[PDB]
RNA sequence: UACGGUGCUGAAGCAACAAAUGCCCUGCUUCCAGGAAAAGCCUCUAAGCAUCAGGUAACAUCAAAUCGUACCCCAAACCG
RNA sequence: CGAAGGUGUGCUGUGAGGCAUGCUGGAGGUAUCAGAAGUGCGAAUGCUGACAUAAGUAACGAUAAAGCGGGUGAAAAGCCCGCUCGCCGGAAGACCAAGGGUUCCUGUCCAACGUUAAUCGGGGCAGGGUGAGUCGACCCCUAAGGCGAGGCCGAAAGGCGUAGUCGAUGGGAAACAGGUUAAUAUUCCUGUACUUGGUGUUACUGCGAAGGGGGGACGGAGAAGGCUAUGUUGGCCGGGCG
RNA sequence: AGGACCGAACCGACUAAUGUUGAAAAAUUAGCGGAUGACUUGUGGCUGGGGGUGAAAGGCCAAUCAAACCGGGAGAUAGCU
RNA sequence: UAAGGUGAUAUGAACCGUUAUAACCGGCGAUUUCCGAAUGGGGAAACCCAGUGUGUUUCGACACACUAUCAUUAACUGAAUCCAUAGGUUAAUGAGGCGAACCGGGGGAACUGAAACAUCUAAGUACCCCGAGGAAAAGAAAUCAACCGAGAUUCCCCCAGUAGCGGCGAGCGAACGGGGAGCAGCCCAGAGCCUGAAUCAGUGUGUGUGUUAGUGGAAGCGUCUGGAAAGGCGCGCGAUACAGGGUGACAGCCCCGUACACAAAAAUGCACAUGCUGUGAGCUCGAUGAGUAGGGCGGGACACGUGGUAUCCUGUCUGAAUAUGGGGGGACCAUCCUCCAAGGCUAAAUACUCCUGACUGACCGAUAGUGAACCAGUACCGUGAGGGAAAGGCGAAAAGAAC
């Protein structure tokens, strides 16, 4: 997903960005820290994940 | 490239197991190779508490290096050299000796 | 402890202390020395 | 400091010799005096720090012209 | 407002021991290890907003980390921060 | 008997300290020498 | 009663006298050696603003952030 | 089919030395003839490391002092529990500041640390623990003093200093009782409070400063008077009649 | 009232003994002086090396003082060991 | 480029990838908390506290940006005072700090030597300070030479431990001239003729080459000892490749490489070519650097210590001629020769190595070589500046010892 990102409008990925943040991470550190989460890679394509679709917002917008 | 690579039938040429066949289990990058049923070491292992406890003394593979092992021609028979050719694009190995696409 | 000990003999290599020899060690010297005279 | 704000004239140094010939270092200063200097093209008294030579050079080369030199070196008065 | 992006960021984990276990089944608190740089508004507003409860209270210390070492190679650990949230009467999570 | 070290951070730090090494220029030099001689802690400041 | 305690219940709960180096007291008396500053605080107005802004009073509502908080501290934890 | 090195033996040269070989070692050595030297150690109160000696010797750190029973343990003078005994009690008790920085509390281990043993520990390992509108800091204000735009000065670096700006050890708003944790509490909980700002409504209304005045604002000693903390005794209440 | 008197805290340090490879690189014990003052103490500040400070001893200036400490000139120089 | 990867101690768990959007390598981007010149004010560095403006469909709170000082320039304001200057506000541009050596300049010791010591030496060294560059500096004769000539500066070998200077002690010590490295000349003080004429500087573009990833890269088997072969023995092959490293002992032919031949989407350094802008060629005539040269006094630099001392620099007092003129030619005068100060620019030869790459050593091999082969400027010591260690090697492979 890196073209599939970069075919949206700065509006789609501000809300991809607010469910990256919202559903997945803030989630998966919750459930990583209480004893769930036996899937521990899940954090890590998270974050790299959000690390797109701000590189793809600050490349969208302006410069 | 690699010459000696991972799914691939060769035989060994120095110590223990000279003229020994069998097939890369898999290739390790300090330049060494697990090659199955080969340089078999006696290990003997402490039943952990944790999970399963096996114990006794397993007999594993060790990882012999990768200029110990050439690639088996099977055409010829023997131990054999490789070399890299291009083919439509296509960086492939080939047998010295013969010069076949492996 | 090799640390400590290479400081703690390096306690009196810079002293001043004239009635006491190496610094430390009492003794009558200057009763000695103030006789002799 | 003690420069000369025309010649720019530093304070130097050099040797008190005696009789034996022993050098010690002095300073040779300057003759600077605080002087105030009417310029007539502009009506004002414009005050520097001259040398006793400075005055012979503004004597000389007349006021504005060497207040034309201290603008342009940069020397502000 | 406390932006959401912002509000994500703060909370961190539950802290489970038996003070917090005490805090809980005995004066409604539930104890969280919080971002370092939140603050008490931020830590009020991200637990009315991710938990959906109503917070009353939070109070917030900050928990120094412990030199261990490995082998003859020390280290201090790292300084983290602790909410005692206090929740209103109507609250599960 | 009363040492000769007795401490204070605040007396530690205006005097020894690296707002205090950078205050003038032979302080400077002397965080100079500290980070060319490659130093773990430059100034006394915790 | 995992004898470690844990809950429940719980009477009287007054007076006299003595009394500080603490409080009234930043007082009072006295003495020369004649005993910080600036803000908060209270007031006065100038420029300005004047049926606005601001001030006062009552009521309601919101806010009070951040860092310290363990433990030793006349000492086996500080300086030696 | 065993190098250097190490350790013995035998032979040999006038000597420094050489040669052969057993055992250890386990991978390098080097003829001859030349060439270059960090080229030869017993001394330097030589430098570094190791190991002796005195020597199983002095000592084991206040002459406040221990005794017994029981428990745990592989093992108890020292740990835990109990009963006695002694010591401090204007301290050897309690609370802080400075300083330290997890030593706090719990479980667990006894290698080293503890001048002995240790099951114990401020030791090792792991987990836990520090909750504030009112306490303190930050903050507002300043002293000594620092720094200091401009500025005056100075070979350069830089010195001094005005406006200012910092600087507490001082001045400035407000919370107490009771309960609770193994470990925090004027912070948590219960009860009862108080303070300062913002905003809104309503009623009345002249408000307004890096400006004026007051106040803050402040010595040593002494003397009583009125109190309180606190204590003693009686009354009351509960228990005992040895 | 008092650089007043006796005497604890507090500051000091006159004598003796111990200690002198100490419990301690200056102390302990028993006595001792001052103890409302030219006192004592906390926190901060200022003065710096031929310089400071000194009720003056050549005392003190981080267990160092007839010229601190660190670094450098520097492998000073040593008709001496 | 790729069949394997998710850095190490350091294994695991959870996964990603295998013909291409795993991973790894490179170019260009994006993000780049806080402290630090630190720059919004402050401060005990990594913290405390703001102001201003813009925006925020819960705008009772948030987010972003700007706000240091100084120099220069411009605009608007603006005292004592009328005009005006000082001052004030805002904007634009630049600077500030760090860095090992080399370089220029401002200051500048003493120990030491003289067998004491004061002139002298050490020594314009150590050190402090300012400034700059990839080099700096110097530089285009008011220079030598010597009646012949040379032709800017810098560096090297002689000259030559020479002439000289010297308590004529200790010591210091040239130039002329010769041989080389390298070679380059110009502009303003000034008008007219004439214009873009060579010249460089700033940029675009094109070509060539180099850097930053890479690709291909020859040729061996049998037998004996052995734990293991690359070793012994026997027989082959490569070589524009027998540099080197690894592989279970010593490998040209096992592996990585080496010789050799190629490779760049992008960013770049250098060199040509070329577009634009700025800049000015060339001709005639004129001018041709005044508190200056020189002097008196004091001091310094010249190898030259005031001496018979030329020359240069200037703190102080003075003070010309200005091409029918002036400086020098080692006191000084005359004759003769040579040159044109009081304005400035200028490549190369030259000096150095924080840092990168490749290669080399009759350099060291763990008490040596860096202080540091190892998580070393660390532990530790000291208030501080500062001082400053020790510590490598199981094995071929952890098969690192089940029971």
């Amino acid at each position: 997903m890196k073209a599939k990102e970069l075919r949206e409008k700065s509006v789609e990925e501000l809300n991809t960005e607010l469910l990256n943040l919202l559903r997945e991470q803030f989630n998966l550190r919750m459930q990583a820290a209480s004893g769930q989460l036996q899937q521990s890679h899940l954090l890590k394509q998270v974050r790299r994940d959000v690390a797109r679709v701000k590189t793809l917002l600050n490349e969208k917008a302006g410069a | 490239a690699a010459k000696i690579r991972r799914d691939d039938e060769v035989i060994v040429l120095t110590g223990k197991d000279k003229g020994k066949r069998g097939k890369v289990k898999n290739v390790l990058s300090s330049g060494k190779v697990i090659v199955e049923g080969i340089n078999l070491v006696k290990k003997h292992q402490k039943p952990v508490p944790a999970l399963n406890q096996p114990g006794g003394i397993v007999e594993k593979e060790a990882a012999i290096q990768v200029s110990n092992v050439a690639i088996f021609n099977a055409a010829t028979g023997k131990a054999d050299r490789v070399g890299f050719r291009f083919e439509d694009g296509k960086k492939v190995r080939f047998f010295k000796s013969n010069s076949e696409t492996i | 402890m090799d640390i400590n000990w290479r400081h703690n003999q390096s306690t009196f290599y810079h002293f001043t202390s004239d009635h006491r020899i190496s610094g430390w060690k009492e003794t009558n010297a200057m009763y000695v020395a103030l006789n002799s005279q | 400091s003690r420069v000369c704000q025309v010649t720019g004239k530093r304070p130097v140094t050099g040797n008190n010799r005696s009789h034996a010939l022993n050098a010690t270092k002095r300073r040779f200063l300057p003759n600077l005096h605080s002087h105030r200097f009417w310029v007539e093209s502009e009506k004002r008294f414009v005050t520097l720090r001259v040398s006793a030579k400075g005055m012979r050079v503004i004597d000389k080369k007349g006021i504005d012209t060497v207040l034309a030199e201290l603008r342009a070196r940069g020397e502000k008065y | 407002m406390i932006r959401e992006e912002r509000l994500l960021k703060v909370l961190r984990a539950p802290h489970v021991s038996e003070k917090a276990s005490t805090a809980m089944e005995k004066s409604n608190t539930i104890v969280l290890k919080v971002a370092k740089d939140a603050t008490k508004a931020e830590i009020k507003a991200a637990v009315q907003k991710l938990f959906e409860v109503e917070v009353e209270v939070v109070n917030t210390l900050v928990v120094k980390g412990k030199v261990k070492r490995h082998g003859q190679r020390i280290g201090r650990r790292s300084d983290w921060k602790k909410a005692y949230v206090t929740l209103k009467e109507g609250q599960n999570l | 008997m009363k040492r000769t070290f007795q401490p204070s951070v605040l007396k530690r730090n205006r005097s020894h300290g690296f707002r205090a090494r950078m205050a003038t220029k032979n302080g400077r030099q002397v965080l100079a020498r500290r980070r060319a001689k490659g130093r773990a802690r430059l100034t006394v400041s915790k």
